[PDB]
C-alpha cells in the first residue's frame, strides 16, 4: 500500500576528498599594486502581495 | 495561494519568510495576543510586535495585521511572512 | 594595577564595538583600529550629517602614524544605502557595517 | 526533470532541478523603466562560500594592465624626481618624498558629498469600521392600512 | 484559589442570583441564548445588542459551552 | 481541517525547523572545534577530518532523526586566492531543508553545508 | 519616461560633461541592479579617461574623497544619486 | 542493479559535466582555461546543471544532492571531508577531484534513498 | 465619510502635489478596479513613477498596522467607505 519507515536506515560511509601537492609560487605573483572589490551595502528586495 | 497550518497558525504554505524567523514571528504574536486581545486596544498589540521584530532581526520591518485587508508591497529577499490566526490574518515584510 | 582584578587582560584590555563586514581586503590590526575610531565618532554626533562623518573619519586614518599603505590618498565613503566598484590599492579596502549605527562604512586607497 | 509514482495510487508527486529556499521572484527598481520590475526566473544556484581573491597567473591579459598602470606610475615619479634633481643644484630629494611632492592642493583636490536621507519615523494607525446595530421590523396590514389612512 | 481579595460582595451575588435563575437547569453549560434570558426575563437592556456589545467587546464568543457566564460576572 | 489530515496521509513531512536551527548548531560547535585561527599546518589536514566527524553526530541530536543528513566540511588557506562554492540539491520542495554556515578567521576559512532529506 | 539628469556640482569640460549624461542614460536603462550601473559606468570610462577610475551609486549617501582637478563629476538622476571620481 | 545505486554510473555522470564544460579530453584538445572571477559564476552554476542533468538521464527513484568547489589554481591547503548518514546497503557518496589545468575543481555527490 | 485623517505631507515646498495626488487617485482607482489587492498596487505605481521607488501602500475595510516611513512621506486618508494608507520607506 501506501509508502512507510519501519525498515532501519542508520549507516553511514564517509569517503576522503583531497588535491595533490605542488609548488606554492606555481610561477605566481602574489595580489596587485591596485586591489579592486565591489560591495554592496544593499539588501535584494522582493515584492509580495498577500489579500 | 494555498495555505498550510503550522506551529497551531495558517500561513502560506510556501514561506516567503525565512523558516527560522517566520517561526519565531509566529509565537511571539500568538503570546501578544493571549496577552492583549486584537478586538480590544488593538493598536497596541501591533507596535509591540513591531518593536520585537527589531529587537531580534534587521531593523525598519513594517507590520499590518487586519480582519480583512488586501495589499501588494516590495520585500528584502526572505523578508515577508503572511499567517492567519482564528479569523485575523497578519502580514509583515521587513525593509 | 586595575580595579577588581590585578594586571588587567590582553583581551579583557580591548573591546571592539558590534560591527558586520561585507569584505575585509586589509590587515586584522588596522580594520580593528579603524572601527574603534568609527564607532566612537557617529557616537560624538548621532543622527547628523554622513558626510560630516566621513570627513572626520579620513582625517583620523591619515594623521595616524604607519597606517600608510601609499599610493592614492585615503578616503572613506558612508552611506546608509550605496551600490559602486572601485579600484584600490591591493590589501587596502576595508568595508564594515556598524550594527547599532546601522549605516555601512567604506574605506579604500586609489591609485 | 522526473517524476516518482506513489504506491496505491497516491497523488502525484515529482522532483525539481530548482532549489526551494532561494527566493521565488527577484524584483530591482529600473531608473530607465522609471516602475518596478519583476523577474519570474531566478538563477536558483546556493553557494556555501564564495571567494574574490587578488591572484594573477604570468603574462595574463590583466597582468598586462597592472604592468602599464605601474610604467605609468614609475614614468610620473621618474618625471618629478628628474625635473626636481634638475631644477634644483645637487638635489638630494628622496623618491618618497618626491611622490609626496608630486601631490599638490592644486594637483588634488579632496569635497566631500553626501545625499540628504529623511529621518526613519515609527507610526502607529488603527482602523475601526463604523458601529453596526441590530434592527427588527415586523409589518402587518392593518399596520400599513393605519399609517396610510 | 483565592489570595486576599476583598471586593464588593452586593455586585458578586447578585451575578449567581442571576446566573443559577437561568442556569437553574444544572446541566453544567451556558449558551448565547441563556445570557440572554435573564435580561430577556427582567429587561434589564432593551435588545440583544446592549449584552452583545459589551461581552463581545470581552474577546470572543461560540455557540455554547460555560465561559458564557462571563456575561452576568461583567454585567 | 480534514484537507489538512488528508496532507498527513500523502507525506508525514515531519518538517522541524531546519533552516537555522542546524545553522546555530553547527556555528557553535565550528568555533569550539576550530580553536586557534593561526594553525594551518600539513598535520592538521587530518585533523579536519575528524571535526567533521563530530559534526554529524550534533544534527541528529538537534531533533533530526526522522531526516537523513548529509554534511560537507571543506577546510583551506586563504592567501587571497578567490574561490566560490555552490551546492544544488533535488528534493520534494517544501520536504526538505538545508543548513549552510561560513566562519572565516584572518588566516582560515572553515564552510559547513547540512543536507536533510526526508525518508521513510 | 526618465528626463536629462541635472547635476548638483560638477569639475568637468563642457565636451566632457555631455559624455557622461550620455554615458548615464545607456548605463541606467541597461542593468536594473545600483552595482552593475555603477560597474558599467567604469569600464566604459576606461577607454576614454585612461586606467584609473570609480564609480558609486547610492540613494542616499554622504563622503568626501581625493579627486585629480577636472576628472571629478556629479550628477544625480529622478530619485537616485550618481558619484564617480578619477583617482 | 537496475534500480539500484552504482559507483561506477555517478563517476561517469560528473565525468560527462566536466568535458562538457571545458573537456576535449587528453590528445586532440587545444584548451587553455584561467579561472576568472566573471567565469568562476558562470562555471559554477553551468557545471551543477551539467552534472545534475547528466545524473538524471540514467537517474534512478533516487533524491541527488550535488555540491560544487572550485580551487583558486592551488597554492593553499584545502581538505573536503563528506559524511552522510543513509542506509549503507540502500545508498554511497562518491566525491571525486579534477585537475583542470589553471582551476582545480572537486564535485561531491550525495545519494538519498527514495 | 472620512470624518477623520492624518496628513503628514510637505506644504508649498513644490510638493504640495503628492498630497493631492493620493486623494485623486485613490478615489479613480477603488471605484474601477473594485478589488482590495488591484488598488493597492495600481496607487504603488501610479506613485512610483512620479516620485520614485521604494513606496508601500496597503488597502483594507478594517485593518491595524504600525510602520516606519520617510518623515513627510506618510499620508492616511479614507476614499468613500474604503481605508487607503500609502507610506514612502528607504
Amino acid at each position: 500500500k501506501e509508502f512507510n519507515n519501519p525498515i532501519n536506515f542508520q549507516d553511514t560511509e564517509t569517503r576522503y576528498g583531497g588535491i595533490q601537492n605542488q609548488v606554492v609560487n606555481i610561477n605566481q605573483y602574489v595580489q596587485r599594486n591596485p586591489n579592486f572589490i565591489d560591495l554592496d551595502n544593499i539588501a535584494e528586495l522582493s515584492e509580495h502581495s498577500v489579500n | 495561494q494555498q495555505y498550510k497550518t503550522f506551529m497551531g497558525a495558517r500561513v502560506l504554505w510556501p514561506p516567503e519568510c525565512a523558516d527560522d524567523i517566520l517561526e519565531g514571528a509566529i509565537r511571539e504574536t500568538q503570546d501578544a495576543l493571549k496577552k492583549f486581545e486584537i478586538a480590544r486596544e488593538g493598536q497596541k498589540i501591533a507596535e509591540h510586535l513591531k518593536k520585537y521584530m527589531d529587537d531580534h532581526f534587521d531593523p525598519y520591518w513594517h507590520v499590518f495585521f487586519g480582519k480583512n485587508f488586501g495589499c501588494q508591497a516590495v520585500h528584502n529577499k526572505n523578508r515577508f511572512i503572511y499567517f492567519y490566526i482564528e479569523k485575523t490574518a497578519f502580514l509583515m515584510y521587513q525593509t | 594595577m586595575s580595579d577588581s582584578d590585578s594586571d588587567e587582560g590582553r583581551v579583557v584590555e580591548e573591546p571592539l564595538p558590534p560591527h558586520i563586514i561585507r569584505f575585509n581586503d586589509m590587515a586584522q590590526h588596522l580594520l580593528k583600529k579603524v572601527i574603534r575610531q568609527a564607532d566612537v565618532l557617529i557616537k560624538e554626533n548621532p543622527q547628523g550629517l554622513e558626510k560630516d562623518i566621513a570627513l572626520n573619519l579620513v582625517k583620523f586614518v591619515k594623521s595616524q602614524p604607519e597606517f600608510k599603505i601609499g599610493d592614492g590618498e585615503w578616503q572613506c565613503i558612508i552611506g546608509k544605502n550605496f551600490g559602486c566598484s572601485l579600484t584600490f590599492d591591493a590589501n587596502v579596502l576595508a568595508f564594515f557595517d556598524l550594527l547599532p549605527s546601522r549605516k555601512s562604512i567604506l574605506l579604500f586607497k586609489s591609485g | 526533470l522526473t517524476a516518482q509514482e506513489l504506491n496505491e495510487d497516491m497523488p502525484s508527486k515529482m522532483l525539481e532541478p530548482k532549489n526551494p529556499q532561494a527566493p521565488k521572484n527577484i524584483t530591482v527598481y529600473d531608473y530607465y523603466t522609471r516602475k518596478f520590475k519583476t523577474d519570474e526566473l531566478v538563477d536558483q544556484m546556493i553557494v556555501h562560500f564564495s571567494m574574490d581573491g587578488d591572484y594573477i597567473w604570468k603574462e595574463s591579459n590583466e597582468y598586462k594592465t597592472q604592468e602599464e598602470i605601474r610604467d605609468t606610475k614609475k614614468a610620473l615619479i621618474k618625471e618629478a624626481m628628474r625635473k626636481q634633481e634638475s631644477e634644483e643644484p645637487g638635489a638630494n630629494h628622496d623618491e618618497e618624498a618626491i611622490k609626496q611632492t608630486l601631490r599638490n592642493k592644486f594637483n588634488y583636490n579632496t569635497r566631500e558629498c553626501q545625499t540628504i536621507n529623511p529621518s526613519i519615523r515609527e507610526r502607529g494607525v488603527s482602523t475601526e469600521p463604523p458601529p453596526s446595530d441590530t434592527i427588527c421590523g415586523n409589518i402587518t396590514q392593518w399596520e400599513i392600512f393605519d399609517a396610510y389612512y | 484559589m483565592a489570595s486576599e481579595v476583598m471586593n464588593l460582595s452586593e455586585e458578586d451575588i447578585q451575578f449567581c442570583q442571576k446566573a443559577f435563575s437561568d442556569y437553574d437547569e444544572d446541566g453544567l453549560g451556558a449558551i448565547k441564548v441563556s445570557d440572554l434570558k435573564l435580561a430577556l426575563e427582567n429587561i434589564g437592556c432593551s435588545l440583544s445588542e446592549n449584552d452583545l456589545f459589551k461581552m463581545i467587546s470581552e474577546v470572543d464568543e461560540k455557540n455554547t459551552g460555560l465561559i458564557k457566564f462571563s456575561d452576568f460576572l461583567n454585567i | 481541517r480534514k484537507r489538512e489530515a488528508s496532507l498527513i496521509t500523502l507525506n508525514y513531512i515531519k518538517n522541524r525547523f531546519y533552516p537555522s536551527k542546524i545553522q546555530k548548531i553547527i556555528k557553535e560547535l565550528f568555533e569550539d572545534r576550530l580553536k586557534g585561527v593561526e594553525y594551518d599546518p600539513n598535520n592538521a589536514n587530518q585533523l579536519s577530518e575528524r571535526l567533521v566527524l563530530e559534526l554529524r553526530e550534533k544534527i541528529k541530536r538537534g531533533k533530526v532523526p526522522r531526516y537523513k543528513i548529509g554534511v560537507q566540511v571543506v577546510f583551506g588557506e586563504i592567501k587571497g586566492q578567490g574561490l566560490r562554492i555552490a551546492s544544488k540539491c533535488l528534493w520534494d520542495v517544501q520536504n526538505d531543508n538545508y543548513a549552510s554556515y561560513t566562519y572565516t578567521s584572518e588566516k582560515v576559512y572553515c564552510t559547513g553545508i547540512v543536507f536533510g532529506c526526508y525518508f521513510e | 519616461m526618465n528626463h536629462e539628469p541635472e547635476v548638483k556640482a560638477t569639475d568637468m569640460e563642457e565636451d566632457m560633461i555631455k559624455r557622461v549624461k550620455e554615458i548615464a542614460i545607456n548605463a541606467v536603462k541597461e542593468y536594473k541592479q545600483e552595482k552593475q550601473i555603477a560597474h558599467y559606468i567604469k569600464y566604459e570610462f576606461d577607454k576614454i579617461d585612461g586606467y584609473g577610475w570609480n564609480c558609486i551609486v547610492g540613494r542616499n549617501f554622504g563622503s568626501h574623497i581625493i579627486h585629480q582637478t577636472k576628472k571629478y563629476i556629479f550628477f544625480k538622476i529622478n530619485e537616485l544619486c550618481l558619484l564617480l571620481w578619477k583617482a | 542493479t537496475d534500480k539500484e545505486y552504482i559507483s561506477e554510473e555517478v563517476q561517469k555522470a560528473i565525468d560527462d559535466s566536466v568535458k562538457q564544460v571545458f573537456g576535449i579530453k587528453d590528445d586532440s584538445s587545444q584548451v587553455t582555461i584561467t579561472y576568472n572571477k566573471d567565469k568562476v559564476n558562470l562555471w559554477t552554476q553551468q557545471i551543477i546543471d551539467y552534472t545534475i542533468r547528466g545524473l538524471n538521464k540514467l537517474g534512478k527513484h533516487f533524491k541527488y544532492c550535488v555540491t560544487a568547489i572550485l580551487q583558486q589554481t592551488n597554492h593553499a591547503g584545502i581538505s573536503v571531508q563528506i559524511t552522510a548518514y543513509q542506509d549503507t546497503a540502500t545508498d554511497g557518496s562518491l566525491i571525486q577531484c579534477y585537475e583542470i589545468n589553471d582551476i582545480y575543481a572537486i564535485v561531491s555527490v550525495f545519494a538519498m534513498a527514495v | 465619510h472620512a470624518n477623520e485623517q492624518i496628513i503628514d505631507m510637505p506644504e508649498n515646498s513644490e510638493m504640495k502635489s503628492m498630497k493631492n495626488d493620493a486623494f485623486s487617485q485613490a478615489k479613480f482607482a477603488v471605484e474601477n478596479y473594485k478589488f482590495e489587492n488591484k488598488i493597492s498596487s495600481h496607487i504603488k505605481k501610479f506613485f512610483d513613477e512620479k516620485y520614485g521607488p521604494n513606496w508601500h501602500c496597503v488597502v483594507g475595510k478594517h485593518f491595524n498596522a504600525y510602520v516606519s516611513y520617510d518623515s513627510k512621506n506618510f499620508i492616511f486618508f479614507y476614499e468613500g467607505q474604503l481605508a487607503i494608507l500609502l507610506y514612502r520607506k528607504g
